[PDB]
């Protein structure tokens, strides 16, 4: 995180960048990220599953 | 039979495999990358078999295992040292092995080429393992991408990865099946080795001449054996010289971190054995390509001897693929580079052109500087 | 504009196999049709080609080469085998086509 | 920016493929950890045991390890008890477990120094210029509340605040405590510390170099005397006619 | 002449040939060590425990 | 008690290289410093200088070091 | 006979009947502050927050 | 394939001496040394040049990206 | 185990809910209690 050409993500293992999304954008990477389950609680809260 | 050494089903096989055996009188150093191989099996499996017996196979104590076996051990650390040196060795002589036959066409013995690639293949795949063992940073993200690069294979592969390493991400059953795997292989190796052999005195060793060489062929005894001697204190003084001044020299430091599953080192550079074929993976920008072009950019050795139009067997006279030879050799050294180098254009590009350049020097210009010098003589 | 002549004469020098001291044909490798060529050679040549070899090989087994005046020269190449072997190639081109 | 500062290279007293390491050096690298390291950064894989015989005594190391109480096996009651430190075990840990240290430490995770000289390119010329190296950071520069910048650690942003200035301790054995020196001796013990085999392991590598000199030359004479044979021969075609 | 000497007498017969190596090995042993220990502790004057064992032994 | 690190490094921070590095820093610093909207950074001509001086302090700090 | 065996001595290692389901966890989104990214602890493998 | 069933070798008569008789060393600085340059210098022109090539390809290589690093001093002359 | 073997999925966990157990250490780092879930093992009786 906080790396790359795409402000998102990057993975040093084969150079894939992704976006603040998640999504992959350039490289070799196949699919954008996973988004598990999830829903926010209240203000503050956030629950993942 | 008075003789004896050839009147015993086993003395025989000796001396007639280390005594009696003809071999071509002119035959160079490199010649010996093979006897040295063993030597590596052997330093391999002697040290390796000595280091199992300090080694404990899972997560919590994988890799402080290691460390004591080190620290603690007498000459364990000795041990140690020399084992992932002898990985090297190992895969140098393998390296210039390949490079001998390679241009002596000594993959014209087929058989005895083709069986000498899987012993590559094999050494690559045991190396892989046992790297994972100590578990350090490095161990544990090369387990999770060679393994999880048998994605690519469609419908049989996420599975086939979820079953190659245990559960369904790498974790201490992935490392005790690992071990296991290791501590077998090897012995693989050296069965393939002696299947490897067969092949060979089937049809005498080669000679850098490329020709004929009955009219000669000396006692592999008295000569090559002391010669292999010889060889075998030459390049073990290196390795021995590595191992007991500047060991890690090759080892990556970046592995002396145990393994983080949460975390994968930023500046992941895989072993220098390995570089090449990972430039050429990470140059090829799709999982299926990445690993694809992988996959024949060691599966190709099989297809050399299909390769092969020279009229003549070893190209030593044949100055023009040679020096295209070279210009592989080299084109490898490169790849190697730019596989210890990041992703950015100064390189990148480099990448994917020697990673061109490659294949094509093999599939392509190999064949056809060769019909072309034949023609160059008529042929 | 270029030779091939001029070419292969380059060619020649520059496999440089006569400096060991032994004709083109003594160096092709030896597949089943060579073999059969060779075997069809009169013994005169024979005896000649093999001590050639034997000479080959003793010289490169001491890394050493042929005095500059030994090497033979391009136009004094002798095929010696080509002719027999073209029949061979063809007398079995001549037979794979018939078992078809 | 994957912009960064490559340390210089210090001419260590132990970097000669023929040098050991400089035993009194180390001696003070391990006061230097004990007073003021061994309070963040754990050290799992050494023990008062090694200490004995390479830079401390039996008797020195012995009360050295006294001077640490330990949770130990349970009673008959069965319960975990402290109880003073023997020879044998392993330099005390700070903190009950990483997280802990990390909710000590700014949010950071002090790394165990056992390896630390070789799980970092750089090894004691990094580490050294780690330490004795951090400032002000230039303009446009900014590091956020709790970091320190140091330009030699990657992110020049740290979590670890400069742990070494002078005097910190007084080296019993009357050596000028400076920022410098004292850096230095740590730097030396965290060698050691990360491969105690040093020495022996270049002592070693001494003899073994003196074999290679001497056998492959031997074999090498073996190898030609057998070869003459052939070396030597000579050839000579003689038919009838 | 030692080689004459040394053929006849020590490489001549198999059987002594063997015998003078182990004897000699045992002589290079003892010789080796002490010379390379010696070249060796000398090159790292003052920084062997050895050495220092003494600050708490003298010296 | 003077640090022999603090002393070497005034000797060096003076060569050549240091002074015509030390001067490329001192400008940016203050031409970075003097303005309110500007992405640049004196990181790297930081380094330059460091680089230098830390050089030849490594040459002869440990000289001073028991 | 062999089919069985087979089938039977290949699951010997796939999967291992020991699966956990933590799909749930709790998260304070005010560590997360605006423009940075946290990362946890969840299932086996990292999760981005 | 063993001894005694390789070629059919006719005339070839050949001289060696026991190793004892002659010396191993060899005759180096006579044929020893000479032929080692005849060859460094036969295959330099063979093998370097692409040794070389890369090198260059490295350099620049490297060069080129420790420069791509450092900053336009005219990427923000305002 | 239990489950599908002489009990039931929501027996079980609802089964071992009836026991907490010591598990890992908190941000701060410390054992604390919690609830049994379904992969936990029969509870020991004594610590030791
Ligand atoms: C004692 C002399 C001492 C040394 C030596 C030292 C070194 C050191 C190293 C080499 C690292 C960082 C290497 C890296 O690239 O991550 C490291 C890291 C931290 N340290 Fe330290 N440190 C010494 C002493 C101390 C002391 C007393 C404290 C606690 C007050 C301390 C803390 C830390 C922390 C925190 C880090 C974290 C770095 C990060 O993740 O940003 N150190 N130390
Ligand atoms: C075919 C040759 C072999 C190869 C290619 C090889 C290679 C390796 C490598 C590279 C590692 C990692 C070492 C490191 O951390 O740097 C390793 C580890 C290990 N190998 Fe081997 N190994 C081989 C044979 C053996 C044998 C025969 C055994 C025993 C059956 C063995 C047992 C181990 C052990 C104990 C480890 C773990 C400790 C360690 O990491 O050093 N190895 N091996
Ligand atoms: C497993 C380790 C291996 C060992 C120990 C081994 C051993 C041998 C040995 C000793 C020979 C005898 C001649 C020589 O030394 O070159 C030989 C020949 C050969 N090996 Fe291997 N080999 C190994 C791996 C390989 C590999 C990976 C290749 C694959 C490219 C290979 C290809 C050959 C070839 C082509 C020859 C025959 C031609 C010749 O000897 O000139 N070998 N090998
Ligand atoms: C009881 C011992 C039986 C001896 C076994 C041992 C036997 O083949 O020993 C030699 C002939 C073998 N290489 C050669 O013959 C050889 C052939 C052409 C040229 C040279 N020299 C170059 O100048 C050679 O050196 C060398 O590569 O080892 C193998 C491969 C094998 O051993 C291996 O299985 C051991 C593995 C399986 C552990
Ligand atoms: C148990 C054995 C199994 C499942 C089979 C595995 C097969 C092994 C094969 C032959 C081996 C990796 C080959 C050398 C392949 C072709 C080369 C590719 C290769 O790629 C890597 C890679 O892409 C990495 O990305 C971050 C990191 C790496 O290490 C940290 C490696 C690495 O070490 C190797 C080496
Ligand atoms: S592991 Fe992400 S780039 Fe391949």
């Amino acid at each position: 995180a906080n790396a790359g050409d795409f402000g998102g993500y990057y993975c040093p293992c084969h150079g894939s960048h992704y976006d603040a999304s998640g999504r992959i954008r350039k490289g070799p990477a196949p699919l954008n990220l996973e988004v598990p389950s999830y829903e926010f609680t209240s203000d503050d809260m956030v629950i993942v599953g | 039979a008075p003789n004896i050494r050839k009147s015993h089903p086993l003395l025989k096989m000796i001396n007639n495999s280390l005594i009696d055996l003809p071999a071509p009188s002119n035959i160079s150093a490199w010649w010996n990358f093979g006897s040295l191989l063993a030597v590596c099996l052997m330093t391999q499996i002697l040290t390796g078999l000595l280091l199992a017996m300090h080694y404990t196979a899972d997560t919590s104590l994988a890799f402080s295992s290691v460390a004591h076996t080190c620290r603690n051990v007498q000459y364990g650390w000795l041990i140690r040292n020399l084992h992932a040196n002898g990985a090297s060795f190992f895969f140098i002589c393998i390296f210039l092995h390949i490079g001998r036959g390679l241009y002596y066409g000594s993959y014209l013995y087929k058989e005895t080429w083709n069986t000498g690639v899987i012993l590559l293949l094999t050494l690559m795949a045991t190396a892989f393992v046992g790297y994972v063992l100590p578990w350090g940073q490095m161990s544990f993200w090369g387990a999770t991408v060679i393994t999880n690069l048998f994605s690519a294979i469609p419908y049989i592969g996420h599975t086939l990865v979820e079953w190659a390493w245990g559960g369904f991400s790498v974790d201490n059953p992935t490392l005790t099946r690992f071990f296991a795997l290791h501590f077998l292989l090897p012995f693989a190796i050296a069965g393939i080795t002696i299947i490897h052999l067969t092949f060979l005195h089937e049809s005498g060793s080669n000679n850098p001449l490329g020709i004929s060489s009955d009219s000669d062929k000396i006692p592999f005894h008295p000569y090559y054996s002391f010669k292999d001697i010889l060889g075998l204190t030459l390049m073990l003084t290196p390795f021995l010289t590595l191992a007991l001044f500047s060991p890690n020299l090759l080892g990556d430091p970046e592995n002396f971190t145990p393994a983080n599953p949460l975390v994968t080192p930023p500046h992941i550079k895989p072993e220098w054995y390995f570089l090449f074929a990972y430039a050429i993976l990470r140059s090829i920008p799709n999982k299926l390509g990445g690993v694809l072009a992988l996959a024949a950019s060691v599966l190709i050795l099989f297809l050399i001897p299909f390769l092969h139009k020279s009229k003549q067997r070893t190209m030593t006279f044949r100055p023009l693929s040679q020096t295209l030879f070279w210009l592989l050799v080299a084109n490898l050294l490169i790849l190697t580079w730019i596989g210890s180098q990041p992703v950015e254009h100064p390189f990148i590009i480099i990448g994917q052109m020697a990673s061109l350049s490659y294949f094509t020097i093999l599939l392509i210009l190999f064949p056809t500087i060769g019909t072309l010098e034949n023609k160059m003589l008529n042929y | 504009s270029r030779w091939l002549e001029g070419i292969r004469k380059w060619y020649y020098n520059a496999a440089g196999f006569n400096k060991y001291g032994l004709m083109r044909d003594d160096t092709i490798y030896e597949n089943d049709d060579v073999k059969e060529a060779i075997r069809r050679l009169p013994e005169n040549l024979y005896d000649d080609r093999m001590f050639r070899i034997k000479r080959a090989l003793d010289l490169n087994m001491r890394q050493q080469i042929l005095p500059k005046e030994q090497w033979t020269k391009y136009e004094e190449d002798v095929p010696y085998l080509e002719p027999y072997l073209k029949e061979v190639i063809r007398e079995r081109k001549e037979r794979e086509e018939w078992d078809k | 920016s994957d912009l960064e500062l490559h340390p210089p290279s210090y001419p260590w007293s132990h970097r000669g493929p023929l040098s050991s390491l400089d035993h009194t050096s180390i001696r003070r690298g391990f006061q230097v950890y004990k007073q003021v390291c061994s309070s963040c950064h754990s050290m799992d894989y050494v023990a008062y045991r090694h200490l004995v015989g390479v830079c401390y005594t039996e008797d020195e190391a012995k009360a050295l390890a006294e001077e640490v109480e330990v949770q130990d096996g349970p009673n008959e009651d069965g319960e975990m008890f402290m109880r003073p430190g023997k020879l044998s075990d392993y330099f005390p840990k700070p903190y009950p477990n990483p997280e802990a240290a990390r909710a000590a430490n700014n949010g950071a995770l002090p790394p165990d120094l056992s390896y630390i000289v070789r799980a970092r390119h750089g090894g004691e010329d990094y580490v050294f210029s780690l330490l004795t190296g951090y400032c002000e950071p230039p303009t446009g520069v900014s590091v956020r509340e709790g970091l320190y910048f140091n330009p030699y650690f990657p992110g020049q942003a740290i979590g670890m605040a400069p742990p070494i200035y002078n005097d910190v301790l007084e080296f019993d054995d009357g050596t000028p405590a400076t920022m410098s020196q004292v850096a230095k001796d740590v730097c030396t013990f965290l060698r050691w510390a990360a491969e105690p085999e040093h020495d022996h392991r270049k002592r070693m590598g001494l003899k073994m170099l003196l074999m290679m000199g001497l056998l492959v030359p031997l074999v090498y004479y073996m190898k030609r005397h057998k070869w003459s044979v052939l070396k030597s021969r000579k050839l000579a075609y003689r038919p009838p006619k | 002449t030692l080689t004459a000497r040394l053929y006849s007498l020590l490489f001549r017969r198999t059987s002594t040939f063997a015998l003078t190596i182990v004897v000699g090995a045992l002589l290079f042993e003892r010789a080796f060590d002490q010379g390379a220990d010696a070249i060796y502790e000398h090159i790292n004057e003052g920084k062997l425990w050895k050495h220092i064992k003494h600050k708490y032994e003298n010296k | 008690l003077v640090d022999p690190l603090t002393t070497v490094r005034e000797q060096c921070e003076q060569l050549e290289k240091c002074v015509k590095a030390r001067e490329r820093l001192e400008l940016c610093d203050e031409r970075v410093s003097s303005r309110s909207q500007t992405e640049e950074d004196c990181t790297e001509e930081l380094f330059d200088f460091l680089h230098a001086r830390d050089h030849c302090v490594a040459h002869k700090l440990f000289n001073s070091l028991k | 006979a062999a089919k069985n065996v087979v089938t039977q001595f290949v699951s010997s290692m796939s999967a291992s009947a020991d699966v956990l389901a933590m799909s749930k966890i709790e998260i304070k989104l005010s560590d997360i502050p605006e423009g940075k990214n946290m990362a946890f602890k969840w299932r086996g493998k990292p999760l981005f927050v | 394939r063993q001894f005694g069933h390789l070629t059919r070798v006719r005339h070839l008569i050949t001289y060696s001496l026991s190793p004892f008789e002659q010396r191993p060393f060899p005759h180096y600085f006579s044929k020893g040394v000479p032929n080692v340059w005849r060859r460094l210098r036969a295959c330099i022109l063979r093998v370097a040049p692409p040794f070389l090539a890369f090198y260059l390809l490295y350099t620049w290589g490297t060069q080129e990206f420790e420069k791509s690093k450092r900053k336009n001093p005219a990427a923000y002359v305002n």
